[PDB]
């Protein structure tokens, strides 16, 4: 569902399987984290259900040594002087020797300025050690983290459960259709689209031939040219769109290993899982208590979270005792504003709008035979009509989707394809829609922030700056202190500096904090790019400082003070908030978890064969389970006739069903319950077991 | 009131709009109304409409822990796909918007309609069943807006302060429209003290009897009341009859609010008055100004002075550790001790520091969330990182989240983080097994009688006598002592008798019985019913999801068993008992 | 009586309704058998009349059988008798 | 950067990498 | 163009002078629109008299209680605040009310000349005891709105003189609250509720009446600008 | 037996039940609840299940 | 067996509550009672 | 106190910004009075946008074009802000003709009578030798926004592709005020209100649409007499 999931699918580890322990299996040892995971396996990385702590991931500068054992690589330092030399160590080498901070003061010689360093023992013992008596020392920060982990911002700054959430839900973006960079991001980034796969990269370098939507062509230094076909709205493995557009000109030379095509949440070659918002994190007429979102109408008009899903349909056309299954239009019974959109051969056309209902393939089947009712004997001489000897086996769009149709795969044993044996046609259709963003739908920052979507309300009814700006997004401020996840307003507050840009005023000498603040930062341009390496990064001071100088859009207007807040009017009743707001900009993703996929609704469907109840799921019309424990609840309020009612006609008894649905038509009163069958099934079970079970009368 | 997605509604009742809209004639038949349904033409919506008026549907969201995870409420069609949940019944349903899903299930029978509308229904059922607290109370945001509502700032603008001489007071205000007049302009502040002159809210108890005298009846009559305009508009939503209170509004104060309201009020009066509350915290929660930021989250200065004094400690005792006096064990419960004092002297520094108006601060005293050791770990010094195994590791972290930490540090943290994060999803397992056998040994426990006669009765402390001389109130009543039914007839000192025997023993019962000097009372219990089958409805006293007497056929049961294994959640151990 | 009008589904207030019954189980199966009888009165209106009277209080336009059950409740137009 | 499509991103980091991932 | 529903307007009398308006149905988003606007405009755009500034015989640096008189002054001034007045003239008008011996001060002993009027004669003002002697002097003006007390320019001519506070504006109290009604079926059509109480001199409905016609005036200086342009249209009433 | 046998050990007690005929009274709540009749709890009660519901006679006259 | 049944209700009635309270739960008497009287329906037989 | 009447005056910026300041209000009327303008004048003027689109090389909005360099939904996005102007309330036709290599801008349609593209420096898409661009938009007056509509629920035919289409020609809008709070209790409120367009309709216009929108709808008020 985005290339981070494919990235993050490999490199990982699991501890199920065959030779493994199972999830009964594992106790609270294996769970844990073993000091010894220090940069070998990552310690964020891990799903949060019942497989926690079985599942993980591997670091971003871990190796496979070639006995199988996990191999990470660290410098060496000799006497207060560390060479360049990479030395890779397994996990029991570690033990002999003394690992150091990975973040050390280093002098530019390798002795650090005070003898005592943080430093990592052979038993997993943190202790204090003499410069001199330590012998190696970690290659670089965010050694210890995973790709997919390495991407949050302010990763120190966040608690190690939010973290983990918020890694868990990089997984789960949905590629959306501009895929704008984040304004703060970390390094990692670029490398890991790069390695994705899906961002087409130059092989060899040379100049462009001609570009198109379609295909590239790369004029290569040497005679020979290159072509790139590209892929386009290619259904993934999720139901997401894999569009692909290149990046390059007509006549721009380009080197190899340059990006060429963006992938699904790329640009620009780097991975880009969600746009950039306003954030305004006052509490908003209670729309979002408790970790609800209210967005705005905008994104909704523009268009900024909105993701393509494309939807695959299969009908098999195999042999049977009837014969065979055609692919034409001839169904029986069928009227004409529903057949105006699909073409004489068996399929809909090309570009034709359906919805839920409506059909998809004509696969018409011999009905065969069965106990033709005499009503339809009399019933054919009213309107003339046919016996029709077939049974109309088609495609019905199933409940709760919509959408265009993208295009028609068809295979056949006459096109001599391999099909399976007794299979004569398979047609596989796709059925695209653009889902906009609605209530229900599932937004998630970096740092672990979830939430559903409260309301979408117009631009009016929003918090907008001195400036008019209305503000894009809403968060709760109790979610913030109670969460540990402070990390998110710093995310917020650099943000909001990269966006207006800033020109530290280092006139009178350079300011104290922007010493240590590196070059060609003390000046920016508005909607910049910065980043921030997770564990050496932007440090408070510094920004505090960038929070100081904020030089204004195009009037002269510092809508952010020094401290961070800024002043909004309320949309709804127009005075000032009497307190300001702090106001920036943060990374905000759509999840794959859209209401539409999990809305669910059923009257009366199917049945299973040997107990009469429901099934379940939303691949069959499914049917909410009601377990015991809910049963629990029904008797300590008393309602005994509920009770009965859900575990007599709306599930098992079938004599019931038939009753309630006529009495529900009839509009005559419902009757009482009756047996349930799946206790009879049971007392047969009993009864076959050579268990002698009898209910007596009296 | 509850959300229902049109769709979902749509599909829930498909034989109801059958049979409604044949009867409206919007098809001949209902082999036609199958298409004509399925189809969604427009004629449907407004014939769905109609049939969903009066109809109680069933909300539930797995798990269900207690009684009240089931409840029933009169859905209302809303555009969308999502079911608009009341932010009042959160707490009843332990739900939260993460992306929590509920499932819906439609009541058929008539009798059935009968208890979802009764019993089951939201409004009818307030207090908790387990401990009889109000479950229904205010949460997070609407108790930061009641807080910042009713809360008396000093030398704010338009303050009433005495003068002579040149001009008057210039603090008191005619009514309260007149104030939220002046407050609607600049010129007064919600939160300042004033004097108002009030007519439709009750005085408190003792400025009644003083002045009103006998015949305290406040509508007709005027007082004066020196308060706060925003603490009018705050017993404004309290009904008519209800006392002034004139007091800041911590989450304790509004349940007991809340439970006095449910004690002498009728069951819709609170249904309606906690509705106004919501939505007047919802409504005050903007203005408050409670936003966090980096300047909210400040530092102790004086953190880096304890931090190099209690080092130091930690460095000789290192040294003491090194020369093999004391061995490695000593070492490492002296690091412990001496960290925690650490911890505990950068906290209650960090609480000096803080002003009291502070974000963060009001935010954690109102109770809406959050406990000051949060705060403290989110700035200052986190405190003492724990080990795989469950040991405290020697060297502890420095730093806060809000400086950042440093890799091994956030090594280490991880460490806890994800044991805690593994117990949990076994605990919840084990709650769940307990609550499972618990329903299963106690399903046969039902009323079934109004009263066995009885005289075997248990006994309850009840605040034992202090060495001084007084009534020390025990500190464990309302779980002991309330809510019983009185085996014996309370006499002191062989005299008056305070409280006879067969009395519900409520709060006036029981501080008369305090102010009788009475200490040991016998309590018509259940371990004594001498029914045959099942308690008698006196032996169990009363039911705390009433408040009233216990019926004559509810499961306790059941009621017991879940309030016992609801709470496994919580349950967490200490650092071979 | 100083409650404002309740609104929606607590039209009848449910407290004025459990002062008519001992316990709130026997006013459930009150309403629940008016209900029935309700729904029976309007089914026997064409055809020959039972010994079922129909909503001893006015009806309105389309209202479920259970809503005029209570609304008769709420008039003390009923008498029960325990079990 | 050290890539040769690679966007200007200014970073924070204080120290260099003596290798890259 | 049209809006397609002709909003209504329906007004229920609860107290001699107490309404509430309803505005049904509504385009989407503007609820809020009028109804603030129409607060804003009842608050303070009504024109309407009020007691400015009080003098009383015997008081010259005692501004705590009066002699004949029993009770304090703060009950004084503040029921001499809550009095109603209609006043046709603009300049300030002097008021007297006196009476000897024990008794009970109501306003209907006031001494009203032409061209102002006391709705509120059965009003208790004090309670005159002791053989007691009061001479009561106000002064009352006319406008809009809501203003302070305002000082005495001539402290030293007037000594006895002490300003108050004044309630121009004839409404006490609005408040406004919108729903969701109808909104699937019509368009997201919504009602607006609004309270007024009003001083029993005038009444809920021409207040109202009065506010919309002074908004429809002030901003029909803002219409023109282009008198022929492109709005909506309600229809026929 | 039947609450029993569905709460844990199924084989041991359906056994021993065996062994010993021991007849279930299926008067439970737990019983009720599988064989789908009315649970001796709530409404389920002889006193509120048998209540009988008549107009008052006034009430008749009114019509 | 040594304090009869009355002190035993008091103990783990005691013992329970202390448990659930040490994290700040209340929970009223009565419905640990009633699992208590339960636990204690029956009584073992010592003689044929 | 000021017995005087409001006034209005004008203060122009831009060509597509200006400055309005209403003098004199009463005090704490001026916001209320700007929120009320202000959420009327951005989301109840009425405008002209483009509604639906159809292209003879593709049959739905999912498939590229053989020649340009961008895929179709990306020609979507770029003429979505679009700035066309019309008076006839009927829905008109564009109509678009470009051929070989080359930017193609909206400068490049030919609009009908009545219709101006007041944005021609804005690009569409590029081409190349094999760029054939044949573009078909429809334009029709209306307020507000309005949701892709369905091409099936309209008679149209299986090429139209219908497009979001949003009519409001205000941009942005802020407003500001200053008191004065003078001892003297002349109090008055100077709002001072700001309207930016998008150089479809001067904000002088919109202000008075919206101005005649507010007059009726609060006339409605004035009738109860
Ligand atoms: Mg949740
Ligand atoms: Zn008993």
């Amino acid at each position: 569902n985005n290339p981070l999931s494919g990235l993050t699918h490999k490199r990982r580890l699991s501890a199920l399987g065959p030779g493994g322990l199972s999830r009964e299996r594992a106790g609270l040892e294996v769970r844990d984290v073993h000091p010894s995971h220090y940069g070998r396996m990552c310690p964020i990385e891990t799903p949060e259900g019942p497989n926690i702590g079985l599942i993980g991931s591997l670091s971003v500068y871990a190796r496979v040594n070639p006995f199988g054992f996990i191999e990470t690589p660290y410098r060496k330092v000799v006497d207060g002087v560390v060479s360049d030399e990479i030395v890779y160590l397994t996990a029991d080498e570690e033990d002999r020797h003394v690992v150091a901070q990975a973040n050390s003061p280093i002098d530019a010689d390798g002795r650090f300025v005070e003898p005592r360093v943080l430093v990592r023992r052979k038993a997993g013992e943190v202790e204090y050690v003499p410069s001199s008596e330590v012998d190696y020392m970690d290659v670089s920060p965010r050694q210890m983290v995973s790709v997919a982990t390495a991407m949050i911002p302010f990763l120190e700054h966040d608690d190690a459960n939010r973290a983990l959430m918020g890694a868990n839900m990089q997984r789960q973006a949905v590629p959306l259709v501009r895929s704008e960079a984040p304004l703060v991001g970390t390094g990692m980034e670029l490398r890991a689209a790069i390695d994705a796969g899906d961002v087409v990269v130059a092989e060899e370098s040379g100049v462009i031939e001609e570009v198109s939507a379609d295909y590239i062509t790369v004029m290569h230094d040497n005679g020979t040219r290159r072509t790139y076909r590209m892929r386009k709205f290619a259904r993934s493995n999720h139901g997401t769109c894999a569009n692909q557009c290149p990046i390059v000109d007509a006549g721009d030379r380009v080197e190899a290993g340059q990006v060429i095509a963006d992938g699904p949440c790329t640009d620009d070659g780097e991975m880009a899982l969600g746009k950039n918002l306003l954030v305004a994190i006052m509490p908003w007429e209670g729309h979002n208590y408790e970790d609800a979102i209210i967005l705005s109408n905008r994104l909704v008009e523009e268009d900024v979270l909105t993701s393509i899903h494309i939807e695959e349909h299969e009908i098999d056309a195999r042999d049977t005792k009837l014969g065979a299954e055609e692919i034409t239009r001839d169904i029986p019974n069928i009227s004409d504003e529903v057949l105006a959109d699909l073409d004489e051969r068996g399929i809909v056309r090309i570009g034709a709008e359906v919805r839920d209902g409506d059909i998809l393939v004509g696969k018409v089947t011999p009905k065969g035979e069965t106990e033709l009712t005499p009503e339809e004997r009399l019933l054919r001489a009213i309107f003339g009509e046919k016996a029709r000897e077939v049974r109309d086996t088609s495609l019905k769009v199933p409940h709760g989707e919509s959408g265009k149709v993208i295009g028609i795969r068809v295979f056949s044993r006459e096109d001599e394809d391999e099909l399976p044996a007794g299979v004569n046609e398979l047609v596989r259709v796709y059925v695209a829609q653009k889902r906009k963003i609605s209530d229900g739908d599932k937004l998630a920052g970096r740092h672990g922030n979830k939430g559903v979507i409260g309301k979408i309300l117009p631009v009016e009814d929003m918090p907008f700056l001195a400036d008019g700006t209305p503000v894009d997004i809403i968060l709760n401020t109790h979610g913030v202190p109670r969460r540990m996840n402070i990390g998110q307003i710093l995310e917020t507050h650099l943000g909001w500096c990269a966006h207006s840009g800033w020109k530290v005023d280092a006139a009178k000498g350079v300011p104290d904090w922007a010493a240590r603040l590196p070059d060609e930062l003390l000046e920016a341009q508005p909607n910049a790019i910065v980043s921030t390496p997770v564990f050496d990064g932007a440090q408070e001071a510094e920004l505090q400082g960038l929070l100081s100088c904020t030089l204004p859009n195009r009037d002269g207007d510092v809508l952010v003070d020094a401290d961070g807040k800024a002043m909004l009017f309320d949309g709804r009743s127009g005075e000032p908030f009497p307190y300001p707001v702090t106001v920036g900009y943060m990374y905000i993703m759509k999840l794959h978890h859209l209401v539409d996929d999990k809305i669910h609704a059923r009257s009366t469907g199917p049945y299973s064969m040997i107990t009469q109840q429901p099934l379940g799921g939303k691949a069959q019309f499914g049917g909410q389970r009601f377990g015991e424990m809910e049963c629990w609840a029904m008797q300590a309020y008393g309602a005994a006739y509920t009770l009965q009612e859900l575990l007599t006609i709306k599930s098992d008894d079938t004599v019931g069903r038939v009753k309630v649905y006529e009495a529900i038509v009839k509009g005559e009163n419902i009757p009482e319950p009756g047996i349930p069958e799946s206790f009879k099934v049971l007392l047969k079970e009993l009864q076959s077991l050579c268990l002698n079970v009898e209910v007596l009368s009296s | 009131q509850c959300g229902l997605p049109k769709l979902m509604a749509l599909e829930l009742f498909k034989p109801f709009v059958m049979k409604r809209l044949v009867d409206l004639n919007h098809a001949q038949n209902i082999k036609s109304a199958k298409r004509m349904v399925e189809r969604q033409r427009p004629q449907v919506w407004d014939v769905l409409e109609e049939v969903i008026a009066e109809h109680p549907v069933l909300l539930n969201r797995a798990p269900t822990l207690h009684r009240l995870g089931i409840q029933a409420f009169e859905p209302m069609l809303v555009e969308g796909k999502a079911i608009q949940l009341h932010p009042l019944v959160c707490e009843a349903f332990n739900a939260d918007f993460d992306g929590d899903q509920m499932a819906v299930h439609l009541p058929l029978s008539a009798e059935a309609q009968a208890e979802a509308r009764i019993l089951m229904l939201s409004s009818n059922n307030i207090l908790s069943p387990a401990s009889g607290r109000p479950l229904a109370m205010p949460r997070l945001d609407m108790v930061t807006g009641l807080y910042y509502l009713t809360t008396e700032v000093p030398g704010d603008t338009g303050e009433y302060q005495p003068a002579s001489g040149d001009h008057p007071e210039t603090g008191v205000y005619s009514s309260p429209a007149e104030a939220i007049m002046a407050a609607d302009r600049g010129v007064l502040s919600v939160r300042a003290k004033i004097k108002v002159r009030l007519t439709q809210l009750r005085p408190p108890v003792e400025i009644e009897a003083e002045l009103f005298g006998h015949s305290g009846w406040q509508p007709g009559d005027a007082w004066m009341a020196e308060t706060t305009l925003g603490r009018v508009m705050f017993n404004e939503l309290l009904p008519l009859g209800y006392p002034f209170v004139n007091k800041q509004m911590h989450k304790k104060v509004q349940a007991a609010i809340i439970n006095d309201l449910a004690e002498r009020y009728p069951m819709i009066v609170v249904a309606q008055t906690v509705d106004k509350l919501k939505d007047a915290g919802f409504y005050w929660a903007t203005r408050s100004g409670v936003t966090v930021s980096m300047a909210d989250v400040l530092v102790p200065p004086r953190k880096k002075e304890i931090l190099d004094h209690y080092e130091e400690r930690a460095d000789k005792v290192e040294k003491q550790f090194q020369r093999g006096a004391l061995n490695h064990d000593e070492r490492n419960e002296a690091l412990v001790e001496i960290w925690k004092e650490a911890t505990d002297e950068v906290g209650q520094a960090l609480r000096e520091h803080y002003p009291d108006d502070n974000p963060i601060i009001t935010i954690v005293d109102s109770g809406a969330t959050g406990n000051f050791t949060q705060t403290r770990t989110l700035a200052g010094m986190k405190g003492l990182v724990t080990n795989p195994k469950g040991e405290f590791i020697p060297r502890p972290v420095k730093s806060s989240f809000r400086e950042g930490l440093t890799v091994l540090e956030y090594f280490i943290n991880t460490h806890g983080a994800r044991k805690g994060l593994a117990d949990t999803a076994l605990r919840t397992a084990d709650s769940g097994y307990l609550t499972r056998r618990l329903v299963d040994v106690s399903q046969d426990v039902i009323v079934r009688e109004h009263d066995c006669q009885t005289e075997r009765g248990i006994v309850v402390e009840l605040a034992e006598r202090a060495p001084d001389g007084t009534l020390i109130r025990d500190p464990y009543i309302e779980t002991s002592a309330y809510a019983r039914t009185l085996g014996t007839d309370a006499v002191d000192e062989a005299g008056n008798v305070i409280v006879e025997r067969g009395q519900d023993l409520g709060d006036p019962e029981i501080d008369a019985l305090l102010a009788a000097g009475i200490t040991q009372v016998k309590v018509r219990s259940v371990l004594t019913c001498a029914t045959s089958t099942g308690v008698c409805a006196t032996c169990y006293g009363r039911s705390m999801a009433t408040g009233k007497l216990v019926d004559i056929g509810e499961a306790v049961g059941i009621v017991a068993a879940q309030s016992i294994g609801e709470p496994g959640t919580q349950l967490t151990m200490r650092t071979d008992i | 009586g100083g409650y404002d009008t309740p609104l929606g589904i607590t039209n009848p207030p449910i407290d004025e309704l459990l002062d008519r019954v001992s316990s709130k189980y026997a006013l459930v199966i009150y309403a629940a058998k008016r209900a029935r009888q309700i729904n029976d009165y309007y089914n026997q209106l064409g055809e020959g009349i039972l010994e079922y009277v129909g909503p001893l209080v006015e009806p309105g336009l389309q209202e479920k059988p259970l809503s005029i059950a209570l609304r008769e409740i709420h008039a003390d137009l009923l008498e029960h008798t325990e079990g | 950067n050290s890539v040769p499509g690679a966007p200007n991103r200014v970073s924070f980091a204080k120290l260099r990498e003596p290798l890259e991932v | 163009m049209l809006i397609s529903q002709r909003p209504t307007l329906s007004e229920d009398v609860l107290t001699d002078n107490r309404s509430q308006f309803v505005i049904e149905p509504l385009e989407p988003g503007f609820g809020y629109t009028l109804g603030n606007s129409l607060r804003r405009t009842l608050l303070s755009s009504i024109p309407g008299a009020a007691v400015t500034s009080i003098r009383i015989d015997g008081v010259l640096h005692e501004f705590t209680t009066v002699p004949g008189v029993k009770e304090d002054v703060t009950e004084i001034i503040l029921n001499l605040k809550s009095l109603v007045v209609s006043s046709e003239e603009d300049e300030p008008v002097t008021m007297y009310l006196r009476k000897q011996g024990p008794g009970e001060v109501t306003a209907g002993d006031i001494v009203p000349p032409a061209g102002v009027t006391v709705h509120n004669p059965g009003m208790h003002i004090a309670t005159l005891n002791d053989k007691g002697k009061l001479e009561v002097e106000l002064v009352v003006e006319r406008g809009r709105g809501y203003v302070p007390a305002v000082q005495n320019r001539a402290s030293g001519a007037e000594i006895g003189r002490i300003p108050v506070d004044s309630i121009y504006s004839p409404v006490l109290k609005v408040t406004y609250k919108v729903d969701a009604t109808r909104v699937e079926q019509r368009t997201d059509f919504d009602k607006l509720i609004l309270d007024v109480e009003t001083k029993n001199s005038i009444s809920p409905r021409d207040a109202l009446a009065s506010a919309g016609k002074t908004l429809v005036e002030l901003f029909g200086l803002a219409r023109e600008l282009n008198v022929e342009a492109e709005g909506i249209e309600i229809g026929p009433s | 037996w039947l609450s029993a046998a569905s709460f844990q050990e199924t084989t041991r007690v359906l056994t021993d039940a065996a062994i010993n005929c021991r007849s279930d009274k299926l008067n439970g709540l737990k019983e009720n609840v599988i064989i789908g009749k009315l649970i001796p709890a709530g409404t389920g009660i002889n006193r509120y299940r048998n209540i009988a519901v008549q107009p008052t006679e006034e009430a008749r006259a009114a019509a | 067996r040594v304090q009869g049944p009355r002190e035993v209700q008091i103990h783990l009635v005691r013992e329970v509550q202390e448990v659930y309270r040490a994290q700040g739960v209340s929970i009223h008497d009565k419905h640990i009672e009633v699992i208590v009287r339960q636990m204690l329906r029956r009584v073992t037989i010592i003689d044929s």
